[PDB]
RNA sequence: UAGAAGCAGCCAUACCUUUAAAGAGUGCGUAAUAGCUCACUGGUCGAGUACUUAAGCGCCGAUAAUGUAACGGGGCUAAAC
């Protein structure tokens, strides 16, 4: 997993996570990119899930870049319990994506391929999402 | 997507010029159904005969004979046809377009020896005629 | 020539919500510095920005023409939403159109080198090649065939065909632009 | 048979058409056909 | 719109052509039939063809340009021609036969099938084993082929049944097949 | 076999697998050129530079090195 | 590899050639081939076709139990937007 190694402290309130993204949002280290069309969370697990997608597509062609580091502890209560205690404990790690955000880039195969490759990992996150060539380069 | 186009059809007309040009006497030959060996063979023997055989589009074809004078019946073109070029042995072509017509189903669809666009009859009588 | 023009007309508006009906009415604003001048705000016909510089680099030089006057400008910046493919500002700076200046352009590879066929090793040591040139004049990209470099052969700079009044500028000439080991 | 949400081609031989309202996929490999839930 | 639309309709000498409040009447030497066509469409009779055409470009108008374009042609091909579809009937001890203006049947089932004939349409015998639908319209050919078959359904195993001549049956494998 | 025939020329028995990069030996320019000449009469070629073109393509499509 | 002939699989197709045009073969089926087809190209006919992007309405997705029961109802193709 994609996790921190060292945290301040363990738990931390849950924002309201809104607005578009005003910056991460253009193609930096590669070619192909997969920009966010909704504001959410994107877990860990699920990154790592689109990571596989990707780059098991890809033979050898060329690099993959993650762009979003998880670092939100998400707190769940224990199972069956009632509303008393307080702020139960960290469960999994989520990341912040917003509309706009790049979220991932890949690097050295031909436009075809990589198209397909970035909707098969798209079809394992919880957003909508873009394909998008540097629409300034070819 | 459209200059691409242009510009290899330009190269085909230059192409099919210059051979139109160099050639002294024309034919076309409707070779529907003639197998690649049996073209292979009749390619062969034409190169053998000094003759050059090759497939030309129809509609640049006309075009370029429109231009350079060749005022022959666009029946010749209708069909695939081959324009072979002979300027020396006409009777050779004639003739080995005549062994082929028996070997196979190729026909002399038209000819143009001299400016002059023979027809069926007068190809026919062409090709049977032989060399000086 | 034409493709290197562009029209504009003067704007008054100066401010988010005029500027958004701008967008609304499907152009761009942008604005032009440089050369000591004041700074002129315009606004520009996106389907026409769109149609020329769909592929606009830092390097990219062009001609604003509000009907009365003529300007040699670098699109110093553009502010593109990724999302919607919306362009909603430009800064353009202004350079003397008779000036020589230098600039970092990027290089361009095309062909399969034999060296790299037949056993090689691409190290691109230089992404980019600082040359010289009247604005006007200033070479997008400057493409270079490996095609001939053959095993253990390195490009030097003066071996980039050049466009016709573009010139070297590095200080270093025989530098190693890409290498094939 | 394949009666589902998505309806793709499978081989470049399937082929789409909407008929009396749903929308259906059509090839010679019976085993392809589709038809949207 | 596409140019099966527009292509115009020759006219055989032996064939009559007519066109009438809505209706279009074609005579040929083997018969005569009848087609309804929309307001949205019309049909001229010129110069011994027939040319269709559009009052409006909405999409219904589109397709019917073509529908009745092909319909007046079929209607035409017909009354000249005349349509005929076959088929054939293969597996052992399958048999046809014709008394009168009935076919029966015999496929295996434990009773034998009657098969009234429709008027319009002629039916022509092969041996035992072959069959040939002949009539005045398409329509009402097509109709009795298709009857006929999905009375046996052809199989892919062995090809037992009664199948189109044109058809081709995908065919599987059974027992033997498989074998390692 | 142009395969064969080059094989035995350079000692080749077995082909590399790896005939992209794994070289399963040299073919000579005068040898390439003295097998295309005796098997012109197989290859369609007008050209002895294009018959010598076909055996080389073929040593390197079996992996054997091109000559110099 | 036991068999790979284009189609268990691996390396690439930096294999040229007569080159119409023909990929180190698209699919089906063959123990392996064969065979049947495709990409490509020539004729016939005759201008839009072939793939995407933006905005407005749509379709499937759409699915619980006393009775149509998610416009108030009748009804409405505008009496909708
Ligand atoms: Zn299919």
């Amino acid at each position: 997993m994609l996790s921190p190694k060292k945290v301040k402290y363990r738990k931390k309130q849950r924002g309201r996570l809104s607005g578009e993204a005003q910056k991460g949002n253009k193609i930096s280290f590669g070619e192909y990119g997969l920009v966010s069309l909704e504001t959410n969370f994107i877990t860990a697990r699920q990154i790592e899930a689109a990571r596989i997608a990707m780059t098991r597509k890809i033979k050898r062609g060329g690099r993959v870049w993650i762009r979003i580091f998880p670092d939100i502890p998400y707190t769940k209560k224990p199972a069956e319990t009632r509303m008393g205690k307080g702020k139960g404990g960290v469960d999994h790690w989520n990341a912040p994506v917003k509309l706009g955000t790049v979220m991932f880039e890949m690097s050295g195969v031909v436009e075809e391929l990589a198209q397909e490759a970035m909707s098969l990992a798209s079809s394992k996150l919880p957003v909508k999402t873009m394909f998008v060539v540097r629409r300034d380069l070819r | 997507m459209s200059a691409k186009i242009n510009a290899k059809k330009l190269e085909m007309f230059d192409l099919l010029k210059q051979f139109i040009d160099s050639k002294q006497n024309l034919f076309f030959l409707d070779y529907r159904g003639l197998n690649v060996a049996q073209l292979t063979e009749l390619r062969n023997k034409i190169e053998g005969e000094h003759g050059s055989l090759k497939v030309v589009k129809n509609n640049i074809m006309k075009m370029v004979l429109k231009e350079k004078n060749i005022n022959v019946v666009d029946s010749c073109l209708v069909g695939p046809t081959v324009v072979v070029t002979a300027l020396e042995e006409a009777n050779v072509i004639a003739k080995i377009f005549y062994d082929f017509v028996k070997s196979s189903t190729l026909k002399v669809k038209g000819g143009f020896v001299l400016g002059e666009f023979y027809d069926e009859a007068k190809v026919q009588a062409y090709s049977k005629l032989p060399t000086k | 020539e034409n493709s290197r023009v562009l029209s504009c007309q003067y704007r008054s508006s100066f401010g988010s919500s005029n500027a958004r009906r701008i967008r609304a009415k499907s152009e761009i604003p942008a604005v032009v510095y440089g050369q000591g001048k004041d700074v002129s705000h315009l606004r520009i016909k996106s389907s026409e920005f769109n149609k020329k510089f769909a592929k606009f680099t830092d390097n990219t030089v062009l001609i604003l023409d509000d009907g009365k006057l003529e300007r040699c400008v670098f699109v110093k910046d553009a502010a593109e939403n990724i999302a919607s493919k919306l362009i909603y500002h430009i800064d353009f700076y202004e350079v003397d159109r008779n000036v020589e200046l230098e600039k970092y352009v990027p290089i361009k590879l095309i062909g399969a080198s034999i060296g790299v066929k037949e056993g090689g090793i691409l190290t691109v040591l230089k992404e980019q090649v600082k040359v010289r040139s009247l604005p006007l004049d200033l070479p997008e990209f400057i493409e270079l065939d490996l095609t001939p470099v053959n095993k253990g052969d390195s490009v030097l700079l003066k071996d980039l065909v050049l466009p016709s009044n573009v010139r070297l500028a590095e200080n270093d000439e025989n530098l190693e632009v890409v290498i094939i080991k | 048979m394949k009666v589902r949400v998505s309806v793709k081609p499978i081989c470049e031989k399937c082929k789409v058409i909407k008929r009396k309202g749903v929308l259906r996929i059509i090839c010679d490999n019976l085993k392809h056909k589709q038809r949207q839930k | 719109m596409s140019r099966i639309g527009r292509l115009p309709i020759k006219i055989p000498d032996a064939v009559k052509v007519d066109v009438k409040d809505n209706l279009v009447i074609v005579e040929g030497i083997r018969g005569r039939l009848v087609q309804d066509i929309k307001d949205s469409i019309n049909v001229k009779v010129e110069n011994g063809s027939v040319i269709v055409d559009r009052v409006l470009n909405d999409k219904k108008a589109k397709a019917y340009h073509g529908l009745y374009r092909s319909l007046i042609f079929n209607m035409v091909k017909g009354v000249t021609e005349g349509f005929s579809k076959s088929l054939t009937i293969n597996g052992i001890g399958y048999r046809v036969e014709q008394q009168g203006n009935s076919l029966f049947l015999s496929l295996g089932y434990s009773t034998q099938f009657e098969y009234v004939i429709p008027d319009g349409i002629s039916v022509k015998l092969d041996g035992n084993t072959k069959i040939s639908v002949e009539g005045i319209d398409k329509f009402k050919v097509g109709q009795v082929a298709a009857e006929i078959r999905s009375l046996k359904k052809p199989e892919p195993y062995k090809g037992k049944g009664i199948k189109y001549d044109n058809e081709v049956i995908r065919r599987k494998v059974g027992k033997s097949g498989v074998k390692k | 076999p142009a395969s064969i025939l080059i094989k035995k020329a350079i000692g080749i028995e077995s082909g590399s697998k790896k005939s992209n990069t794994d070289k399963v030996g040299t073919i000579s320019k005068e040898k390439l050129m003295e097998i295309a000449r005796i098997k012109m009469s197989d290859l369609n070629a007008k050209s002895e530079s294009a018959a010598f073109k076909i055996i080389a393509g073929s040593a390197r499509s079996m992996g054997v090195e091109v000559e110099k």
